């Protein structure tokens, strides 16, 4: 090596350093994909793909919505493959509401995403979202037009428990991820900490693949 | 609908309208060509380390 | 860019000045520096230098045990500590610039400089050529001479030229052969090959009137030789 | 009777534990590398395991004819071989328990803490803790002549003999007390955290996961309390003097130092061979 | 109804089309490589292994000087690296992580790259100062970017996933020209030797060929049966190569407007990633998504190696200008020099 080959070799492993601390950095932030058909409101804020940064109880949460990319799923879903949860809003005032259904669509993209084969060990934090206007409009409309098979009480908790049993049972081979199901309000602040606590789950298998005892 | 047809059908009709050669005679080219370029590859001749700049 | 160097004076013998540099207008952490003075009738003497990062801390011989060269890089700014000085400090210092990855240009930047005042196994770069008359729109050719072959084992020639206008630090115009620099006029050329060397101006003008400094880079000592004057 | 034929454990664990021990850095050669803190302190367990089975076929000897056919300075630096790896050995099992806990218990500092520097850095805090022991086996080693040959710490019997029996009391409470407390009070804390984990505790699988990792745990406390209680115990016994000195009393404490030993075979068999980055 | 009677006549064209097409059809390639000498079995080996990506490397770009390269990862870095002494030159950080494309300037003083930002980053490389900055943030694509490749300093080429490719003035930052006709999303690019023309692939399984300077589609290629993901010209312009989602390469001739080889195996039901061509030609190497990339005989269709070393998917591979090597860069944050 000559003089200035040896600078750049400095140089070089300056770079490296430089990288090593950025990675070490960006490791310990929590990834969430946005997913909805079906309001983003109060789960966002309470072109291109959005990004938006917070923080909870020291932990950086990093979340990225895609919803403007109006192209096909399979050729940029495989980037998120490493996230640490995705997110999933579904409306529940739009039973009646016809686009085909929007909740049969916001059941077909859940049983697309869900059973997709990069997500076959990624956890699902589920949002079920208007539920004052679903109660509201419960009693002026039944669940018969979205349920054909609902056969129940046209009250709010039981049609509520229906539509979430009904979303939740489309997990197929649920024994390496778990759907957590939150009923979306506006009250201290809890739409994060449901958030925090199931991601903390997450840390937690990961910290036993890391320890080796999993 | 009816101007995307249009369009459809004027740009087919472009793509009708081009002279094209046999593909004997394009495959002899790019034979030729793959002849002609054959020492100037180190991909399929490997080359010695004196040449080579990896190593 | 700019390098704006402080301090200098007259130091009675033994004494000890802190030179300064403070640098704007270029990302001062990935530079390398150097300090390199001029005796104030002769030619450029390299006195240290300091890596990016500081971790390569090298010194001259005749300045070593007395002269501490350090960096502050969240202050942009490059110090020279000098205890014991004798008479042959008094020189006029220079803080340069220099980068090194594939395909730089080191010593592409030089301060103004410092005047400081005291009272009462390396290769040698020789140049031959002085006091060369010159003629505007004439072809000057320059030789320069090293001891040490200068052709490295990865094709590289370590090479630089140097342009000392009256009054004015030196300007980079070759930076390894056969290399002009950023705003060098296409009239500069250089070649050579092993020991023997030439800069080639084909029409020169009245601002290419001053000393033309040769520099080495293949080994630190990093030595100069006693530049060609050109006069009309 | 005739019970010397315990001299063959001496051989049994013995070779499985060099077979076992130096295997783990085969893992370390071969699969597994220095990018996590588990592996450091695998590695350190390991290396701790093979120089403490490195020490038995002197006491097999000592025990076989009841002299110490190998001189002073050795006796000095086997003896404080033996104890430096003894704490050490104890001390990265205590820190690998502190760890699950703090991986478990509090996923969100422990994004901080478990890195391969901090890791590093309570290591070599350990070897010099350790390296304290060491010196004072170094220098306070020795032999003496009671018509046999006994390699142990010596200490003036003329005048304050007292300082052999403190070495006893410190040795037992901080090789035994407070790392057996330390193991159950951060086991129990994160399988009780483990238990409310909607993951590993959902249906079938996830509970029979749940269950092997109790069961590890447990049978990692258990074979420490096992093969650590009877010795310390032992050592408690004779310093205040409840046992004769027989054969029978030889033959025990022996086979006490053996239990002792077979506590250094079989780590490396439940934190190597039952780990799930050293299976694959 | 107006409708039908222009579908008819599309479908007419069509049929007029293949009939031209199977009038030129003569013999095919392989009767007449029938009588060549094979390529008996390359060896390459991985001369160098370039590390300090910390995730899933989606892009590398040549340079003209055959030595340095340039790589993205959705660690948000982009990285230029010295292929001969393993030297990270510069590591450039971008403002969005999700990087899929990176090029390479000819003249080597800018970079490019671009992803689901559907932005066109150009990054200078050669400033006053010594860090490289933004020099240009070209936007105006509704979709992804999958592709972006130098035309000069001042002209680049993208592809997007809203169908269309778009030819930039970096100076002005504007669209120049926009290439329509794609009915699916555009994913590769490939530049002719001449720089007048190019190829596009995209996932209506067809590839297009466009005029630089006209704007309009010359040529449209209709042999696979999925998305192509994959494209590269022949050295001497007249014919290219694509890789697709089922499993199969398909070499297509300009000249004739026709298929001219298919290049596939029982044993490959994976999709292509990355095509590229030797400097002659004669070999074909693709990346695939079993871990591992396939040296083809490109006149004879078969087999000539395996460059197996990968840990995960090949999301890129490129040769260098002399034909020195072949750089490939993969999901498992490692890129590997071959030789
Ligand atoms: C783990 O495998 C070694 O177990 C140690 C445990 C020690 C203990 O429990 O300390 C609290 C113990 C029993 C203390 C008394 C020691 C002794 O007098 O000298 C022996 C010696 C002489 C030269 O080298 C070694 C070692 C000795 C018997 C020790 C062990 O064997």
């Amino acid at each position: 090596l000559s003089a200035e080959d040896k600078a750049a070799v400095e140089r070089s492993k300056m770079i490296d350093r430089n990288l090593r601390e950025d990675g070490e950095k960006a490791a310990r932030e929590v990834k969430l994909l946005l997913l909805g058909a079906s309001g983003k409101n109060t789960i966002v804020k309470q072109t291109g793909i959005v990004e938006t940064h917070f923080t909870f109880k020291d932990l950086h949460f990093k979340m990225f919505d895609v919803g403007a990319q109006r192209s096909e799923r399979k050729k940029w879903i495989h980037c998120f493959e490493g996230v640490t949860a995705i997110i999933f809003c579904v409306a529940l005032s739009d039973y009646d509401l016809v686009l085909m259904n929007r909740m049969h669509a916001s059941m077909k993209l859940f049983d697309s995403i869900c059973n997709n084969k990069w997500f076959t060990d990624t956890s699902i934090i589920l949002f079920l979202n208007k539920k004052d206007l679903f109660e509201e409009k419960i009693k002026k409309s039944p669940l018969t037009i979205c349920y054909p098979e609902y056969a129940g009480s046209n009250t709010y908790e039981e049609a509520a428990a229906y539509i979430q049993c009904q979303f939740e049972d489309l997990n197929k081979r649920k024994d390496t991820k778990e759907i957590y199901t939150h009923f979306t309000c506006s009250t201290d602040t809890k739409n994060v900490q449901f958030v925090f606590d199931a991601v903390t789950d997450v840390i937690i298998k990961n910290n036993l693949k890391d320890c080796g005892l999993f | 609908s009816i101007a995307q047809a249009r369009k459809l059908v004027e740009q087919l009709k472009m793509e009708a309208n081009i002279d094209r050669i046999k593909v004997s005679k394009a495959a002899a080219d790019l034979m030729a060509y793959c002849e002609a370029h054959a020492k100037e590859d180190p991909l399929l001749t490997p080359v010695p380390a004196s040449e080579n700049p990896f190593r | 860019v700019q390098l704006v160097e402080s301090g200098g004076g007259l130091v009675q013998p033994g004494g000890s000045r802190k030179l300064s540099c403070s640098a704007s207008g270029f990302a001062f952490s990935s530079f390398g520096m150097h300090w390199v003075r001029q005796a104030p009738e002769k030619g450029l003497e390299w006195v240290a230098y300091i890596s990016s990062g500081s971790g390569t801390i090298y010194y001259a011989d005749t300045v070593k045990g007395r002269f501490t060269i350090s960096r502050d890089d969240p202050k942009n700014t490059l110090f020279l500590q000098m205890t014991s000085l004798r008479s042959e400090d008094t020189a006029m210092y220079y803080c340069v610039r220099s980068i090194y990855y594939y395909g730089s240009s080191p010593f592409d930047f030089w301060g103004q400089g410092t005047t400081l005042t005291v009272s009462s196994s390396d290769i040698v770069m020789t140049q031959a050529t002085s006091s060369v008359p010159v003629t505007p729109g004439e072809s000057v050719s320059i030789s320069c001479r090293s001891s040490k072959s200068l052709l490295h084992s990865n094709g590289n020639t370590y090479l630089y030229w140097f342009l000392q206008r009256p009054g004015q630090s030196p300007q980079l115009l070759i930076y390894r052969m056969s290399n002009l620099a950023s705003g060098v006029p296409d009239r500069f050329s250089g070649s050579g090959s092993g020991t023997a060397f030439t800069l080639t101006i084909s029409r020169l003008e009245a601002e290419d009137v001053g000393v033309y400094y040769c520099m080495q880079h293949l080994e630190y000592p990093l030595t100069f030789g006693a530049g060609t004057k050109l006069e009309l | 009777a005739i019970p010397v034929i315990i001299t063959a454990v001496y051989s049994v664990v013995f070779v499985v534990g060099l077979v076992g021990n130096s295997l783990v850095m085969f893992v370390i050669i071969r699969y597994t590398k220095m990018k996590t803190a588990t592996n450091i302190y695998i590695f350190n367990l390991a290396l701790a395991d093979a120089l403490v089975t490195t020490t038995m076929p002197f006491q097999s000897t000592v025990y076989l004819m009841n002299s110490w056919p190998f001189g002073d300075v050795l006796c000095k630096i086997v003896l404080s071989i033996d104890y430096y790896n003894m704490f050490t050995s104890i001390f990265t099992l205590t820190m690998m328990s502190v760890d699950r806990y703090i991986a478990v218990c509090h996923p969100v500092k422990a994004l901080d803490f478990r890195t391969p520097l901090k890791a590093k850095i309570i290591n070599i805090c350990i070897w010099l803790l350790s390296s304290s022991v060491g010196i004072s086996a170094i220098v306070l080693g020795g032999t003496k002549v009671r018509d046999v040959i006994e390699c142990s710490l010596q200490f003036p019997d003329d005048d304050y003999s007292w300082w052999d029996l403190f070495m006893k009391i410190c040795v037992f409470i901080f090789a035994f007390v407070i790392p057996v407390l330390i193991i159950i009070v951060c086991y129990t804390l994160m399988i009780l955290r483990l238990k409310s984990v909607r993951l590993l505790s959902g249906s079938r699988e996830k509970d029979r996961n749940l269950r092997r990792i109790t069961r590890l745990v447990l049978v990692v406390v258990a074979v420490f309390v096992v093969c650590w209680t009877p010795i310390h115990i032992f050592i408690l016994v004779e310093a205040l003097g409840s046992t004769s000195h027989s054969t029978a009393a030889l033959s025990s404490y022996y086979f006490c130092i053996a239990l002792g030993y077979t506590n250094s075979s079989l780590n490396p068999i439940l934190y190597a061979f039952l780990d799930e980055n050293f299976k694959r | 109804s107006e409708l039908d009677q222009l579908r008819q006549e599309a479908e007419q064209l069509k049929n007029q089309i293949r009939d031209a097409r199977k009038a030129c059809a003569d013999a095919t390639l392989s009767q007449i490589t029938n009588n060549i000498d094979p390529v008996g079995r390359i060896q390459m080996r991985t001369r160098r292994t370039l590390r300090g990506h910390l995730a899933k490397i989606y892009a590398m770009h040549w340079g003209t000087d055959s030595r340095l390269l340039v790589s993205a990862s959705q660690d948000g870095k982009l990285i230029i690296w010295d292929s001969y002494t393993t030297n990270k030159v510069h590591a450039i950080p971008l403002r969005s992580s999700w990087v899929m494309t990176c090029a390479y300037a000819p003249s080597g003083n800018y970079v490019a790259c671009g992803g689901l930002d559907n932005i066109c980053s150009i990054y200078n490389l050669k400033t006053r100062e010594g860090n490289v900055r933004v020099s240009r943030e070209l936007a105006g694509h509704t979709g992804y970017l999958s592709c972006c490749r130098f035309l000069d300093d001042n002209q680049i080429v993208t592809s997007s996933g809203d169908t269309t490719c778009a030819l930039w003035d970096i100076e002005t930052g504007q669209q120049t020209t926009t290439f329509t006709g794609h009915t699916g999303d555009v994913m590769s690019l490939s530049l002719a030797p001449d720089t007048r023309l190019f190829v596009s692939g995209a996932c209506d399984a067809s590839a297009k060929l466009w005029d630089v300077r006209e704007g309009m589609c010359r040529q449209t290629f209709t042999g696979h049966e999925s998305d192509i993901n994959a494209i590269c010209f022949f050295p001497n312009g007249n014919a290219f190569a694509t890789g697709s989602d089922d499993a199969t390469c398909r070499l297509f001739d300009l000249r004739a407007d026709q298929e001219l080889m298919t290049y596939s195996h029982d044993n490959i039901i994976c999709g292509i990633t990355s095509v590229s061509f030797s400097k002659s030609g004669r070999l074909l190497l693709a990346g695939y998504d079993d871990f591992n990339c396939n040296v083809w005989d490109a006149l004879k269709a078969d087999r000539a190696g395996v460059l197996a070393g990968h840990d995960n998917r090949v999301s890129c591979l490129g040769v260098t200008d002399d034909g020195m090597a072949v750089a490939t860069g993969s999901w498992d944050s490692f890129l590997k020099i071959w030789n």
